[PDB]
C-alpha cells in the first residue's frame, strides 16, 4: 500500500544510526536504497517490515501507522541477506510455508505454488531438499515463499547479491516483469548501482543513515545532490578538482582552475548561494570530457595510466600541478603511449560544482529525459 | 526485534519457573554448606588433605600422558597419509568408548604381572594408575586431529620451502598453531582423573596414597555426624572443582 | 597367556621400530578387552588361574569357558530383571537429561531474559563440583531415616518414603540422581550446538506468526534431532553400563530376594557383572563369560550404530 | 626468468584435467588465465610452484627442467584464494619469515621490509598480528611476504578476488607498477574481465583445463579464437546467431540471416574449408551493433529490455525468427519505451562468424593496434 515514513529515526542506545529521515512511497512504486557499506540501509528495510524498533518519528503502511505490532500483522514478507530457507523442509513444503501455518485448505496451496513454481522455472524441483540445490536455485525459491504468501509489500534485502554476471540480470528482469504485472509495492537494496537505476522507480542515497538525497535514476546522475551522491553513482568515480569562484550573476558562475592556464570560465550554475573568493569544487565525469581540439576548454598535460578496456579505453591524466590526477572514459581504441603528452576540453554544460561544505550548486543544463 | 505480544507475560513465568529450577538442583550443595568442620578430647579423623594433593599427582602427570600421546600419534593420522588410516581410527573410537566394566579384570590380572618385573609402575602405585588411563586418546585423536585439518594448508607449504622437516613444521610452526586444543584435551583429561573411580580404587590399596577420589569414599558405615566431616571434605572439594572448573569457563572464545 | 601375546608381537615388532609404539596401546587397552571378554571365565570357578604346572609347586615342594553363557535358563532369571531396568535405566535418564539441557539452552540465549550469563555458571556448576563427591553427600541426603531428605519431606508433606528400602522408590533415586548429574552435557552440547542455527530463520517465524513454544516444537527442536542422536544414543551406551554411579548410592539395595549369586533390584547390568566376581566372599563364580561377552558385544551393536550415523561433519 | 611448458598434464587418476596443454612464457611477462569456474586454472599454478605434480608433458624455469625439485629451490613466490598469512606472528615476523630462515641477515630484513612495508601502505601495523586487521590489509601484507623475499617468478591465484572496486584498481597498478618496476614473471588467475585484459602481457582463455588460446589484450577481444571465447570476454556476451552462407571466395564469404527478407551480405572471413550451404554462426558485439541510418544492413525486431545507466543505455531486441534476443550498447541515452518497435545497423567488416565445430573464422578486415 502507500507505505511512507516521517522523521523515523533510532540510535543503538548512544549509536545514533538512523536520522529524522523522510520519504512518501505511494502505491505501485519500487523504490530502491543503497550507498556504501555501514550505510546500515539493512536497518531502515528492517524499521520498514518491522523486525527492529521504530526508535522515533513514525512510518504507515497506507491507512496504518504500524511502529508498535508485530511484523506479521502489516501485510508484509520477503527474502533475506541469508535468504532464510529451512535446511530441513523441501522445496515443495518449504515454500508452502507461510499459507500452511496460518491458513488451511491444501487445494489453493499447491496450485499457488506450481503457478509460481513454474515461472520460477522449478515445477520439476517440486520435491528435493533445499541443501540438494545449486547456489541460485536456493534463492529462486527463496524468492517464492515470500510469493507464494503474498504479503501485499515486497520488501528485499538484497536478494541477487550472491551471484554469477548473467543471473544477476536473469532474476534482475524477471523480479521486473513481476513488479509490472503485480504493481504492488516493492522497496528493495543492494549496491549494483546498475541493478539500482535498473529497476528504479525512484531512489535514496543514503549516507551514514541519513537522506542525502531522492530521485529518479537519471536525475541522480544527471542533477546530483552533492559530491556525494557523484562520487557514488558513476563508474569510474567522477572526477573532481580546486577552483576559485573569480565572478557571477543571475545565472552563471565564473570560476577557474589553480595552476598556470587562469582558464576562468562560466557554468549554467543556480547561482543562488555564492559568495566570491570562494574556494570551491569543479565536478565532471570523464563521460563528458571531449577531445583536445574542439572546444575552448583547452586542458593539456602528461598520461598517468591506460585502461585498454577493449570496447572502450580510459586514461587517468596528472594536469601540470592538479592534486590528484584526471580520468578518462570515450568509445573505442586510443593507442597512446604512457608518459608523453594529452589533453582535452571542459565543455561546461555538462558539469557540476559546489560549496565548501558539500551541498550542490543546482544546474540550468536541461539534459536528457529528464522532464524540467 | 519488535514484541508487544504480551512481553511482561513470558518474562515472568519463564524468570520466575527459572529461579525455582536453579534453587532446587542447589539445595543438595547447600546442606554440604550446612556444616565443615574439619581439621572430651577427640581428634585426627580419616585424612582427607593427603587425598587432595594425590588427585591432582594423579589428575596432572595423568594428563600430561593423555597429550604427548594424543597429539604425537594422531599427527601420523591427519596429515602423513599411510596403510589403513580410515580404518583404525574407525576402530579405536568405537574400540575404546566401551563401557569399561570388568575392563578391570584383566587389569588386575595384566598388573598384576607388570608390577613384579617392572617396579613401581605395579600394582598399588601411582605411576601404575596413569598408565592405565592412556588408552584414552582414542576420543582425543579424533578431536586433536579435526582441528589440525581446520588450519590452512599452505602455511606449512611456504614452510617446506624453508626447511621445516616433519618435526620442525609441526612443532615449531604447526603445534603452538594448534594449542588450543592442548589446553582442551589437558583440562578434561584432568577432570577424569580426579572423577576417577573404578580403576583407582582397584591398583592402590594404601591408605595414604589414595586420590581424594579413593579416600573419601569411607564415610559409608559410620553416617549421622561423621558424615558431617564428608561435608567439609566437600569443602575441599569445591576449591579445585570450583576453582578449576571455573578458569576453563573464561574459554568460551568467542 | 602373558607369554603368547608378547610371542607375535616380538616377531612382528623386530619386522616391521614402529610396532612398539603401537605395541602400547594394543597391550595395555586392547590387549585386556581380549582376555577380558575371552578368558572371561574357563576353568576359574575358584580355583584355577594356575594349572597342573603349579599343581607340581605346591605339593612337590613341600619341604569350558563360554559355554556357561548361553547354556542357560535354570540358573538365567536374574538376568533379565536386570537388563529391562538397567536397559530402561538409560531411556527415561536420557530422556530428561536432554528435555532439561536443550530446553535449558534455548531460554539461555533467548536475549530477552537479560543476565543469561550469571543462570549460565549456576546451571553448570552440578557437574562443576565431580559426580563422585556430588553423589556421595546425596545419599547421605537420601538415608530413609536420616538425611535432612525425607526430614523435610515428613515435615511439610505426609508421609517420608524409602528411598534404600523399597525397591520402586529406589530405582527412582537413581534417575533423578542422574538428571541432576547429566543435564549439564545436554545443556552444553545444546548450548554450543543450538548456536549454529539461523538466527533469521526465526524472523521467517515472526512474519508467519508463531512461537516461543512454537518456535521450540515446530522450528529448533525436530531440527536438533539429528545432531543429538549420535551423542544421545552412545552416551546411553555410557548410562545402561554407568557402574560407578549405582556402587555408592545403592549397591542395588535393596535386595532382589530369590537371587542364588549376589543378585539385587537397581543393580545395573554391569553391577550384577562385577559383583559376582568379589564384592565379598571368594570365587562364587570368577567366570562371568556371559556377563564379559554380552557387555562387550551388546554395546558394540551400538558403537556400530554410533559410527553409522555421524562421521565428521558440516560447516554448518 | 623464463619458464613454460611443454603437453603437459594431470589426472587425478579418472579425473584428467590437464590435457596436454603448452606454452612458452618468456622472461618478463606477466602473463594471467581466466576461464568459468571448473578452472583448473588453480592446478597449473601449483604444477608451476611445485604444490601438485606434473602427470606428464615436461616444464622448465630459469631453463633447467623441475617437476622434481621442490617450490623452494625455484623461488616462485605466491598469493593463494585464502590468503596464506600466518596466523601466530605479526606482520613484521611473517614478512620476514622467508628469510630469516637459516641465515638472519637482519641489516637487509628491515630496509627491504619498511621499504615494502611503507608501499602497500603497511609501516604502523608492524607489530600488529594477522586477526588484528580489515580484510584488505592482510590481502595486502600477504602479497608482501613474497615481496620482501623477492623471488623471479610470482603466481598469484586471485588475491583481489573477495574486495571492493576501488581496492582491486589501486592494487591494480600496485602490481602493474611493481611488475613494471620489478618485471620478473608474473602468472595470475581470476575473472575480472577487466583486470585480465588491463594487466597483462598476454593471457590464456582456459577452458575444463584446455588451452582454448592466447595473445595480446584485444587480440582476444577482436580477434577471437573461438565461439567460446568471444563469448567470454568484454561487457555484455557477444549476441549471436544462425547463417546458411551463400557463397565464397578466398577472402571474403557470404552469408544470409535466417529472418524473412534474408539480407544477405559478404564479410573479410577466412574462407578455405567452408563449403557452402553449411549451418554457420554469425558473431557480434553490441558496442558495435550500428544505428537504423548508417550501414546498409537493417535488422528490425523488439525491444525487450530497456537498460538505463546514465552513461549509455543498451536496450535488448528479441529480432523475430531467433531464439537469442539482441543487447545493444551505444554511448548516451535515448528514451524508447519497451515493447516498442526498433532495429539497427549490422556493420560487416567488424563482425565475427565461426564453424559448426565453433571454431575461428579468422577476420581478415584487420584494424588499429592489432600489429
Amino acid at each position: 500500500a502507500s507505505v511512507q515514513l516521517q522523521n523515523v529515526t533510532k540510535a543503538w542506545g548512544e549509536v545514533v544510526v538512523s536520522k529524522d529521515i523522510n520519504l512518501d512511497i505511494h502505491e505501485g512504486e519500487f523504490v530502491v536504497f543503497v550507498g556504501p557499506s555501514g550505510c546500515g540501509k539493512s536497518t531502515l528495510l528492517r524499521m520498514i517490515a518491522g523486525l527492529e524498533t521504530i526508535t522515533s518519528g513514525d512510518l504507515f503502511i497506507g491507512e496504518k501507522r504500524m511502529n508498535d505490532t508485530p511484523p506479521a500483522e502489516r501485510g508484509v514478507g520477503m527474502v533475506f541477506q541469508s535468504y532464510a530457507l529451512y535446511p530441513h523442509l523441501s522445496v515443495a513444503e518449504n515454500m508452502s510455508f507461510g499459507l500452511k501455518l496460518a491458513g488451511a485448505k491444501k487445494e489453493v496451496i499447491n496450485q499457488r505454488v506450481n503457478q509460481v513454481a513454474e515461472v520460477l522455472q522449478l515445477a520439476h524441483l517440486l520435491d528435493r531438499k533445499p541443501k540438494a540445490l545449486s547456489g541460485g536455485q536456493r534463492q529462486r525459491v527463496a524468492i517464492g515463499r515470500t510469493l507464494v504468501a503474498e504479503p501485499s509489500v515486497f520488501l528485499l534485502d538484497e536478494p541477487l547479491s550472491n551471484l554469477d554476471a548473467a543471473l544477476r540480470v536473469q532474476m534482475r528482469i524477471e523480479i521486473s516483469r513481476l513488479h509490472k504485472r503485480l504493481g504492488r509495492t516493492m522497496i528493495y537494496v543492494t549496491h549494483d548501482q546498475v541493478e539500482a537505476m535498473t529497476l528504479a522507480d525512484k531512489i535514496v542515497v543514503l549516507d551514514a543513515g541519513r537522506v542525502a538525497q531522492v530521485g529518479k535514476p537519471l536525475e541522480l546522475y544527471h542533477y546530483p545532490a552533492d559530491r556525494f551522491v557523484a562520487g557514488f553513482i558513476g563508474s569510474p568515480k567522477m572526477n573532481f578538482l580546486p577552483v576559485k569562484v573569480t565572478a557571477t550573476a543571475i545565472d552563471q558562475v565564473q570560476v577557474e582552475l589553480p595552476m598556470p592556464n587562469r582558464q576562468q570560465v562560466w557554468l549554467p550554475v543556480e547561482s543562488r548561494d555564492v559568495q566570491v573568493g570562494a574556494n570551491m569544487s569543479l565536478g565532471i565525469r570523464p563521460e563528458h570530457l571531449l577531445p583536445s581540439d574542439i572546444a575552448d576548454v583547452i586542458l593539456e598535460g602528461e598520461v598517468q595510466v591506460v585502461e585498454q578496456l577493449g570496447n572502450e579505453t580510459q586514461i587517468h591524466i596528472q594536469i601540470p600541478s592538479i592534486r590528484q590526477n584526471l580520468v578518462y572514459r570515450q568509445n573505442d581504441v586510443v593507442l597512446v603511449e604512457e608518459g608523453a603528452t594529452f589533453a582535452i576540453g571542459l565543455p561546461p554544460e555538462r558539469c557540476h560544482l559546489f560549496r565548501e561544505d558539500g551541498t550542490a550548486c543546482r544546474r540550468l543544463h536541461k539534459e536528457p529525459g529528464v522532464a524540467s | 526485534m519488535v514484541q508487544p505480544k504480551s512481553q511482561k507475560a513470558r518474562l515472568f513465568i519463564t524468570h520466575l519457573l527459572l529461579l525455582l529450577f536453579i534453587a532446587a538442583i542447589m539445595f543438595p550443595l547447600l546442606m554440604v554448606v550446612a556444616i565443615s568442620l574439619r581439621q572430651r578430647i577427640t581428634p585426627p579423623p580419616f585424612p582427607v588433605l593427603l587425598w587432595l594433593w594425590n588427585s591432582v599427582k594423579v589428575a596432572g602427570i595423568s594428563a600430561i600422558g593423555i597429550v604427548a600421546l594424543s597429539t604425537t600419534c594422531a599427527y601420523a593420522f591427519a596429515r602423513m597419509r599411510f596403510p589403513g588410516k580410515a580404518t583404525l581410527l574407525k576402530g579405536m573410537l568405537i574400540f575404546q568408548m566401551f563401557p569399561a566394566v570388568l575392563s578391570l579384570v584383566a587389569l588386575y590380572a595384566l598388573f598384576d604381572r607388570l608390577g613384579e618385573y617392572i617396579p613401581f609402575i605395579g600394582l598399588n602405585t601411582h605411576g601404575g594408575v596413569i598408565f592405565a588411563y592412556l588408552g584414552g586418546i582414542a576420543l582425543h585423536v579424533w578431536t586433536i586431529k579435526g582441528y589440525f585439518e581446520t588450519i590452512d594448508s599452505s602455511l606449512e607449504e611456504a614452510a617446506a620451502l624453508d626447511g621445516a622437516t616433519p618435526w620442525q613444521a609441526f612443532r615449531l610452526v604447526l603445534l603452538p598453531l594448534s594449542v588450543p586444543i592442548l589446553a582442551v584435551v589437558f583440562i578434561l583429561s584432568f577432570i577424569a582423573a580426579i572423577t576417577e573411580v573404578p580403576v583407582a580404587s582397584l591398583l592402590l590399596r594404601d591408605v595414604n596414597s589414595y586420590t581424594l577420589a579413593v579416600g573419601m569414599q569411607q564415610y559409608l558405615n559410620p553416617q549421622n555426624y561423621l558424615w558431617g566431616d564428608f561435608a567439609a571434605a566437600a569443602v575441599m572439594s569445591a576449591l579445585p572443582i570450583t576453582i578449576v572448573f571455573l578458569l576453563a569457563q573464561r574459554w568460551l572464545v568467542n | 597367556l602373558f607369554a603368547i601375546t608378547t610371542l607375535i608381537l616380538s616377531s612382528a615388532g623386530l619386522y616391521i621400530y614402529v610396532y612398539p609404539g603401537m605395541a602400547g596401546m594394543g597391550l595395555f587397552v586392547l590387549f585386556p578387552l581380549v582376555c577380558t571378554i575371552a578368558i572371561a571365565f574357563t576353568n576359574y570357578s575358584s580355583t584355577n588361574q594356575l594349572t597342573f604346572e603349579r599343581a607340581q609347586e605346591v605339593l612337590l615342594d613341600r619341604s569350558k569357558n563360554f559355554t556357561r553363557v548361553f547354556t542357560d535358563e535354570g540358573i538365567q532369571k536374574p538376568f533379565l530383571a536386570i537388563f529391562v531396568w538397567t536397559v530402561v535405566f538409560s531411556l527415561i535418564t536420557v530422556f530428561l537429561t536432554v528435555a532439561v539441557g536443550m530446553v535449558l539452552a534455548c531460554l539461555v540465549q533467548w536475549e530477552a531474559l537479560r543476565g543469561k550469563a550469571v543462570y549460565r555458571v549456576l546451571l553448570i556448576l552440578p557437574y562443576a563440583v565431580p559426580s563422585f563427591i556430588s553423589i556421595l553427600i546425596f545419599k547421605g541426603l537420601f538415608n530413609q531415616s536420616f538425611g535432612e531428605i525425607n526430614m523435610m519431606l515428613s515435615a511439610l508433606f505426609g508421609v517420608k518414603p524409602a528411598w534404600f528400602s523399597d525397591p520402586t522408590t529406589a530405582r527412582t533415586m537413581l534417575i533423578i540422581v542422574n538428571t541432576w548429574l547429566g543435564y549439564p552435557y545436554m545443556m552444553i552440547l545444546c548450548m554450543g550446538l543450538l548456536k549454529a542455527i539461523p538466527d533469521d530463520l526465526y524472523e521467517a517465524s515472526a512474519m508467519d506468526g508463531a512461537g516461543p513454544f512454537q518456535n521450540f516444537f515446530k522450528i529448533t527442536l525436530p531440527l536438533l534431532i539429528k545432531p543429538l542422536t549420535p551423542l544421545m544414543i552412545a552416551s546411553f551406551a555410557f548410562n545402561f553400563n554407568n557402574f560407578v554411579l549405582i556402587q555408592l548410592l545403592t549397591n542395588g539395595g535393596p535386595d532382589r530376594l530369590g537371587t542364588t549369586t549376589p543378585a539385587g533390584y537397581t543393580d545395573l547390568l554391569v553391577n550384577y557383572t562385577y559383583r559376582i566376581a568379589f564384592e565379598g566372599g571368594g570365587g562364587q563364580d570368577f567366570g562371568l563369560a556371559a556377563a564379559i561377552a554380552t557387555l562387550i558385544f551388546l554395546l558394540v551393536g551400538a558403537l556400530a550404530i554410533v559410527n553409522l550415523k555421524a562421521t565428521r561433519m558440516k560447516f554448518d
